[PDB]
């Protein structure tokens, strides 16, 4: 199936420039016009543009012109997006989306742009451990910007998770929990390891929780 | 550039409802309009294309209606996984331009915590900082009053709540309470407890552990 999956979003100072990528599979992606959208957080969708297949057509939302260059590789499939000069109202999750039909059809998870003065900071993990039902989870706590991503067991385990959104500490660092409940009669038997990925940082940590 | 306008911009109602969406564009659009649906922590999602037209795969349930200025998504029996925030788009003019959006919250019966309490780690305490988490679990309404317990006593210090969104499954809620403290302080004391009320509970619930055991 139709796959879109963006990268490049990080921290960026006032004034500064990224590139994001948006790497494609399962469709021919020369033969289609791509899109990016962005939406900064809680607020609404907002379109930056669109790149035809040979790049000859390129349209912006006038407001945004400055701030983005849109641009693709037919032959690594990859759809780019050339931030200059951000502003702090730049803050958002940027999503690379297919036109088809004038209606966006697919579109990626998005990566989030963090425009601030502060410093880039991997976070620390450290196991919730429990002692029917039994909990148990991961703190990931003392970083910045914003996000991370949490899975457990590598994806085999989703259902019963919670992860919560992250807070703002009194420090300017974030933290959040990811929970999971399982059959307290498994809390000998099964492994439980939380995934953890701040890619802003690229820190990966593994953290088993064990009773 | 289009204006796109929507409502209600936010609106609650129960499973089993009819649920109507509106959307009013500045100009005449023809029948250039777009429904997408964005699930909590999700990417949106098209729904309906060219007004009225259902995109590959989109519940029988979901319908739209309208021409030129104003514009109408319909829900016909609301299910749990419908909780979302809904966007309309005009796709006539560029720039292309989204509504506010609309988000659809559910209301369902009381439902009351699962409550748990977890010690820091002592990889954590290794570092000379102690979190201690107390864990409310699928419930309904929102409202939840925690309160830390520090030898049976009132503690006052820094503990700070997140709360999920509503689950796409059961229409609850989850919250954590992180309280902080140095590690100096953690071994201050001994029984460290949180206290729950909720409306679906008769009496508070409380949830303890002793230091060190
Ligand atoms: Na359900």
């Amino acid at each position: 199936e139709v796959q879109l999956v963006e990268s490049g979003g990080g921290l960026v100072q006032p004034g500064g420039s990224l590139r994001l990528s948006c790497a494609t599979s399962g469709f021919d992606f020369s033969r289609y016009w791509m899109s990016w959208v962005r939406q900064a957080p809680g607020k609404g969708l907002v379109w930056i543009g669109e790149v035809n297949p040979d790049s000859t057509s390129i349209n912006y939302t006038p407001s945004l012109k400055d701030q983005f260059t849109i641009s693709r590789d037919n032959a690594k499939n990859t759809l780019y997006l050339q931030m200059n000069s951000l502003r702090a109202e730049d803050t958002a999750v940027y999503y690379c989306t297919r036109p088809n039909y004038y209606a966006m059809d697919y579109w990626g998870q998005g990566t989030l742009v963090t425009v601030s003065s502060a410093s880039t900071k991997g976070p620390s993990v450290f196991p919730l451990a429990p002692s029917g039902t039994a909990a148990l989870g991961c703190l990931v706590k003392d970083y910045f910007p914003e996000p991370v991503t949490v899975s457990w067991n590598s994806g085999a385990l989703t259902s019963g998770v919670h992860t919560f959104p992250a807070v703002l500490q009194s420090s300017g660092l974030y933290s959040l929990s990811s929970v999971v409940t399982v059959p307290s009669s498994s809390l000998g038997t099964q492994t439980y390891i939380c995934n953890v990925n701040h890619k802003p940082s690229n820190t990966k940590v593994d953290k088993r929780v064990e009773p | 550039d289009i204006q796109m306008t929507q409502s209600p911009s936010s609106l609650s109602a129960s499973v089993g409802d009819r649920v109507t969406i509106t959307c009013r564009a500045s100009q005449d659009i023809n029948n250039y309009l777009n429904w997408y649906q964005q699930k909590p922590g999700k990417a949106p999602k098209l729904l309906i294309y060219y007004t009225s037209r259902l995109h590959s795969g989109v519940p029988s349930r979901f319908s739209g209606s309208g021409s030129g200025t104003d514009f109408t998504f319909t829900i016909s029996s609301l299910q749990p996984e419908d909780i979302a925030t809904y966007y309309c788009q005009q796709g006539s003019t560029l720039p292309f331009t989204f509504g506010q959006g609309t988000k659809l919250e559910i209301k369902r019966t009381v439902a009351a915590p699962s409550v748990f309490i977890f010690p820091p780690s002592d990889e954590q305490l290794k570092s000379g900082t102690a979190s201690v988490v107390c864990l409310l679990n699928n419930f309904y309404p929102r409202e939840a009053k925690v309160q830390w317990k520090v030898d049976n006593a009132l503690q006052s210090g820094n503990s700070q709540e997140s709360v999920t969104e509503q689950d796409s499954k059961d229409s609850t809620y989850s919250l954590s309470s992180t309280l902080t403290l140095s590690k100096a302080d953690y071994e201050k004391h001994k029984v460290y407890a949180c206290e729950v009320t909720h409306q679906g509970l008769s009496s508070p619930v409380t949830k303890s552990f002793n230091r060190g055991e």
